[PDB]
């Protein structure tokens, strides 16, 4: 068992180390501050920034990066974390084949109808399910890109605290928006989760300050056939400020820190919504905020209403605080349902490990309108 | 349009 910190984070070392281990890189990437944005919101949950010194070609600018956690160490590492994954993220000409060795089939990542399938720009991974080296589009590995195959994309990267801390992550990943995607194609989404049964004090804290708050929280069932929990958190605030619906997903082996992760992440896309300082969040603040309250709540309604209830107890459970086996276990899984292949790259750039993960078929509808399989169908009727 | 979320990026 090399997860040493098993309660809220699931990682092989304290966030305290990590953020300590971690000062080097932060000052690579330029780093200008790191602050908590409590504050903004009412639900006492800590959410973190970073921002970094960007050039985006010509001109200097600011990359803006959000954390999330149960206890404040966490939110700010999470932010750090998602700083240098996303820092570790850019094309690196190094990495670059012009020619292939042993290209994937293009069309097993699930294209836009606009796609140019002539790949110029390839990059060598691992598929860790086969044993065996594989080459995979640049536009499928870096961000940003320039979106010749795709629209560049942040799905599937991670950082972490070793390499398969990485893998999983970004595995895991994959596998929530996968998951998302489905569910934001089902016409229902029928399963309610009663967290009373938890057993990690932390969801009763964070369930109980939302309830003082006034923010009701609604948890839905989006687990896919993998049996690896993904759990949305709706949040539906007694004020009827429209900017305040809002969701977080969480996916993990251990459905409690999946919910966890859903429930901090409900605070996060709350608190950079009232931050306003991405383009998104502007945009919602000038746009979502003329749109009927009770119109939101109708148009997604499929988050709000269920048909019936199971409590965590009822939820799989194939966590086993090692992450060769918790890895061993999920490619057992992908393979099980025709997912043949789990693919990484590293990303390392600055002394910490980051990767891309890439699994061929999983969806990502629920990222880019313009991707969707014909087999997604099948797998919403299915489960849902 | 859609609720509020975090987590990824999407160039246009
Ligand atoms: N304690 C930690 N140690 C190492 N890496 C971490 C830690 N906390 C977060 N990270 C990394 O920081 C990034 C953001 O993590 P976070 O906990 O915010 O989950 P997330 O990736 O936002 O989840 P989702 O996939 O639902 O969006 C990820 O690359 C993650 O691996
Ligand atoms: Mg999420
Ligand atoms: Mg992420």
């Amino acid at each position: 068992m090399d997860i040493k910190y098993k309660l809220a984070s699931y990682r092989i070392c304290s966030p305290e180390e990590t953020f300590e281990k971690i000062q080097e890189a932060l000052k690579k990437i330029e780093t200008v501050e790191i602050k908590n944005i409590q504050h903004l919101d009412k639900v006492n949950i800590p959410v973190y920034y970073l921002k970094r010194r960007v050039v985006v070609d010509g001109k200097e600018g600011i990359a803006i990066h959000y954390g999330k956690g149960a206890n404040d160490i966490q939110a700010k590492v999470s932010a750090c974390m998602e700083a240098i994954e996303r820092f570790s993220a850019s094309y690196d000409k190094n990495k670059v084949k012009e020619k292939p060795d042993n290209p994937i089939n293009v069309e097993d990542l699930i294209l836009p109808q606009y796609a140019d399938k002539n790949v110029k720009e390839w990059v060598e991974g691992i598929d860790i399910i086969n044993n065996e080296t594989i080459d995979v589009p640049a536009d499928a590995v870096f961000y940003p890109t320039s979106g010749k195959l795709f629209r560049g994309n942040t799905n599937g990267l991670a950082s972490g605290n070793n390499l398969d801390e990485a893998i999983l992550h970004a595995t895991l990943e994959i596998i929530e928006r996968d998951a998302w995607s489905l569910a934001d194609l089902a016409r229902k989404i029928p399963t309610k989760i009663n967290p009373e049964d938890a057993k990690n004090p932390l969801i009763h804290e964070l369930i109980e300050k939302y309830e003082k708050a006034g923010v009701k929280i609604i948890l839905k069932d989006l687990t896919s056939e993998f049996e690896i929990p993904v759990v949305a958190a709706i949040s539906d605030d007694l004020s009827k400020n429209p900017l305040m619906l809002c969701v977080g997903v969480g996916c993990h082996l251990h459905p409690e820190i999946a919910i966890l992760r859903a429930l901090t992440e409900v605070a996060q896309s709350r608190a950079s919504q009232l931050h306003g300082f991405r383009r998104d969040a502007k945009l919602r603040e000038e746009f979502t905020s003329k749109i009927p309250y009770e119109r939101l709540k109708r148009i997604h309604r499929k988050w709000f209403e269920f048909e019936g209830e199971i409590n965590i107890a009822d939820m799989p459970n194939n966590a086993r605080y090692d992450l060769k086996k918790d890895l061993k276990f999920i490619k057992d899984k992908l393979s099980e349902f025709g997912f043949d292949k789990l693919i990484y790259v590293d990303l390392n750039k600055v002394g910490v490990d980051a990767v891309r993960v890439i699994i061929p078929k999983m969806e990502v509808y629920t990222i880019d309108r313009d991707r969707l399989s014909r087999r997604a169908f099948e797998r919403v009727k299915k489960l849902y | 349009g859609r609720l509020g979320f975090y987590g990824y990026d999407l160039q246009d």
